[PDB]
């Protein structure tokens, strides 16, 4: 009980130390080809597990095409945790990232 | 009439050129006039009437430039020594080691002729914080940093290194390496930990800045 | 014209979920045995190449 509180404090301290604040973030404002691929795949996976959809799927049966529609209207509720070689990260939302 | 002497006068002058270029490249006050000294001016100032060069006369003192102290404040005076004896002994080397310590010199370049005694070579890292660097005059005939394939290597300050390790979130060793005994590393007189900035011409991007850590 | 004796589609196979070896628990070798198609080191390299980590997975 006492040894866990210290372990949790260290875990959350290291997390905060690695997190790059919204202002200090310096990566590409563009969503990488890889980011788009995973977002569309993961959101499709969520859609197939009866997750609340934020778009009107006009006769759409493919979850990926639904995930594609949600991306077009920037309604995908996901965040990209961009890691750097030291372990530090930049949290970028799907909404704010520029898509070609 | 000159059998082989004429060739040796030019080879020694060319080695003296490279040493002056090296001393200037490190950040010591050496004028462009002294570097661009012709063979005829060398013969009149450093060679006798008989036509023989006196290497003990070639030795000189170098002080850091105003620009070098504002980047490296712990950079001290430098002493260059051209040994007139073809084979450097344990007794001749001992006199040079004491010469640095007494005059409060921070760095000492020793240009030897043919070879150095294995016993004398042990006296080189025997007097810290003062550093001793040995160079063969035959290897100094041509400057390696003047070669088209050797880019501009610039030694970075403890602050410049600190900044580079921050921008890329790097650890000293996590960087590309340059050996402590690498020809250019020996030229600039690199110590372990010192980061060198390499401006290399690419046939894709043109001028490109890369870096290497001396270990 | 001459008709060559070979029937080129002799190695024609399809596997969804067939038998596996006890040690590796991986699809067993053998077209007629409902065996698996090997994804070798070069195909592994190609899937790393596209940066397509879920296809490799």
């Amino acid at each position: 009980p006492e040894d866990f509180q210290q372990h949790e404090q260290i875990r959350r301290k290291t997390l905060k130390e690695k997190a790059i604040p919204k202002d200090q973030r310096a990566t590409t404002p563009y969503m990488t080809k890889y980011e788009r691929a995973r977002i569309l795949g993961t959101r499709a996976l969520q859609i197939s597990m009866n997750a609340p959809v934020f778009v009107d799927l006009e006769g759409e049966t493919d979850p990926l095409r639904i995930a594609m529609k949600e991306l077009a209207e920037k309604k995908i509720p996901l965040v990209i945790r961009r890691y750097l070689p030291d372990g530090s990260f930049e949290d970028w939302s799907v909404e704010e990232l520029i898509v070609d | 009439m000159d059998q082989e002497n004429e060739r040796n006068i030019s080879r020694l002058w060319r080695a003296f050129r490279t040493v002056k270029e090296m001393v200037k490249d490190r950040g010591y006050f050496i004028t462009q006039e002294e570097v661009e000294l012709p063979l005829e001016d060398f013969k009149a100032k450093y060679c006798d009437s008989m036509g023989r060069p006196q290497r003990k006369m070639m030795s000189f003192q170098a002080n850091p430039t105003e620009e070098s102290i504002s980047k490296f404040p712990d950079m001290g005076s430098l002493w260059v020594e051209f040994c007139d004896e073809p084979s450097v002994g344990v007794k001749t080397m001992k006199t040079f080691v004491i010469h640095i310590q007494e005059k409060n010199f921070q760095t000492g370049i020793f240009v030897y002729q043919n070879n150095i005694t294995p016993s004398a070579m042990k006296l080189v890292p025997s007097i810290p914080p003062a550093t001793i660097e040995t160079f063969n005059e035959a290897a100094l005939v041509v400057n390696i940093t003047h070669h088209e394939l050797v880019p501009k290597h610039i030694r970075l300050s403890s602050d410049e290194k600190r900044e580079l390790l921050k921008r890329y979130r790097l650890k000293e060793s996590q960087l590309p390496r340059i050996q402590r005994a690498d020809p250019v590393a020996l030229y600039l007189g690199l110590k372990r930990g010192e980061v060198v900035k390499i401006i290399r011409k690419s046939e894709t991007s043109g001028r490109y800045a890369s870096y290497r850590i001396c270990m | 014209y001459q008709r060559l004796r070979h029937m080129v589609n002799d190695k024609f196979q399809v596997r969804s979920t067939g038998p596996v070896n006890s040690l590796t628990m991986q699809p067993v070798k053998g077209r007629k045995r409902h065996g698996g198609i090997r994804v070798g080191e070069m195909e592994r390299d190609a899937l790393i190449g596209h940066g397509t980590s879920f296809l490799l997975q």
